[PDB]
């Protein structure tokens, strides 16, 4: 987004610190170009002389601002997905009584237990669980009070600033590119699936070439129903973005919230005020307290619907902004925040609407870096959503998730001091798609150590997964 | 190549 302001005022947020993720055997074997990100502005490896702070902000490249008649054109492509969308999530997207806004319901999950409450929480040292019962289901001394100043649209808050220790490929690990989680004030959070919480449910529920969601899905069996929807149309993309998040422009976050969360549809007037407020956002980095415009907020709930939402919205709108009469029957999709898989039988220019995206604010690329020009033809076999590639089991006939072996080797060579087996399990159930021979080999230097689960252990778990009567059948 | 990288995320948690 754009930032208004870069102020330094009083305190100081320590987020400063090491990593956790550390080698393990594995890594001594295959010797991934990949580790962890750089967690302390002054770490031995950052390419020479960068700043991390100087990075890691540099994302917000500003605000795009929209033309009166784009902006129409894209509130005319919000009222019409989220037609589409509540006309099969129903209007059941009514608020949350505070219990459910905690436990969650069919389909949402239960809030987290306890993890990193946000501001002023922090800057006065206690947990979640230290200000709201979990284990009950109800509020608590500053939390209700949070909770009325809310109600009454008096509420205003700031954005905690978080670094991802994550493994990253060695050349962004030394470029700094270390990510950061804006992670809110969870009584923001609360709110927020009070207001939308059901609305998440029936999202997380219906997920598909249809609502365009993969939120929701399970990855191991789901791979079947998309796999097959997506070998029908001519091409297929497997477009990319920039800071998807980061770039959202204002004009468009606040018109797509007013035309999918109406009460029309039977949410609350508080849903578009809840949202409005992911706008305009403070961050506190340290002693650093920023001002961001624009731009959403990677750490909020509903954060992957929301950008779904959008991600779907900016296909429709930069298509009709460059075709005659498209509908959304023109196509089909589906996207997990900005991951985004499209497919059509008209063959469709990608490479001219690069402008189209950029109105918006987003620069849009191919995925498999080849002369990053967007070429037709391409097919399921070739896109990778969620870093699965689409793979036909030769086996069974169905499709299956693989993870270029690379990046699997990746994981198995960063694990915080031993959680290795339960990863080695976690991680086992991922590369099982990869082959009996990869399998055997990305665990080889495992035996004697660890327990590894058979391959035929796994598989049987899989088929009786993708098609339980699959199973007995055969 | 861009800033998306290859080892990350997938999904929040379990369903």
């Amino acid at each position: 987004g754009l930032i208004v302001d870069t102020r330094d005022v009083e305190e100081r947020v320590h987020v400063m610190r090491k990593t956790k993720l550390a080698p393990t055997v594995a890594h001594g074997v295959f010797n991934p170009e990949f580790g962890p990100a750089a967690l302390s502005n002054k770490d031995p490896r950052l390419n020479e002389g960068v700043v991390l702070d100087e990075v890691i902000f540099s994302k917000h490249k500003g605000d795009t601002k929209m033309s009166a008649e784009d902006k129409a054109l894209f509130r005319r492509c919000a009222a019409d997905y989220a037609s589409r969308l509540h006309s099969v999530l129903g209007t059941a997207n009514a608020p949350l009584s505070i219990y459910e806004a905690i436990k969650g319901v069919d389909g949402l999950d239960a809030m987290e237990p306890d993890t990193a409450p946000g501001l002023p929480w922090a800057l006065q040292g206690k947990r979640r669980g230290a200000l709201i019962d979990f284990e009950n289901g109800t509020v608590g001394p500053e939390v209700e009070a949070a909770l009325k100043l809310m109600e009454k649209r008096e509420y205003k808050f700031a954005c905690q600033t978080f670094l991802k220790d994550e493994i990253r490929p060695m050349e962004k690990v030394r470029a700094g590119k270390t990510r950061i989680v804006d992670v809110l004030p969870v009584e923001h959070i609360l709110y927020t699936r009070m207001m939308i919480g059901r609305f998440c449910a029936q999202m997380h529920s219906n997920n598909g070439p249809q609502i365009g969601s993969a939120v929701g899905c399970n990855p191991d069996v789901d791979w079947q129903r998309f796999g097959t929807h997506f070998a029908q149309y001519r091409n297929v993309w497997d477009v990319d973005y920039s800071a998807f998040d980061a770039n959202h422009c204002s004009d468009a976050m606040n018109i797509m919230f007013e035309e999918v969360f109406r009460t029309e549809f039977g949410f609350h007037p508080n849903a578009e005020w809840i949202l409005k407020t992911l706008v305009n956002t403070e961050h506190a980095y340290e002693n650093k307290r920023i001002t961001v415009e624009g731009g959403m907020p990677s750490g909020c709930s509903a954060t992957s619907i929301i950008n779904t939402i959008l991600n779907n919205i900016y296909v429709l709108y930069a298509l009709r902004r460059h075709y005659e009469g498209v509908e959304l029957d023109t196509y089909t999709m589906i996207s997990y925040g900005d991951d985004i898989v499209v497919a059509s039988d008209y063959d469709l220019d990608f490479e001219a609407l690069k402008p189209h995206f950029k109105s918006l604010g987003q620069t849009i690329t191919p995925a498999d870096k080849s002369d990053k020009g967007f070429v037709l033809g391409h097919s399921i076999t070739d896109v990778t959503f969620l870093k699965r590639h689409f793979h036909m089991d030769y086996g069974t006939g169905f499709y299956k998730p693989v993870m270029a072996s690379k990046t699997l080797e990746a994981i198995l060579s960063f694990a915080r001091r031993g959680t290795i087996q339960e990863k080695l399990i976690s991680v086992a159930g991922l590369a099982v798609h990869s082959g009996p021979d990869e399998y055997r080999r990305l665990f080889e230097p495992f035996q004697g150590l660890f327990e590894i689960p058979s391959y035929r252990s796994l598989y049987l778990r899989w088929v009786n997964a993708v098609c339980g009567d699959a199973a007995a059948l055969e | 190549g861009p800033y998306a990288g290859p080892l990350e995320r997938q999904r929040p948690l379990k369903v």
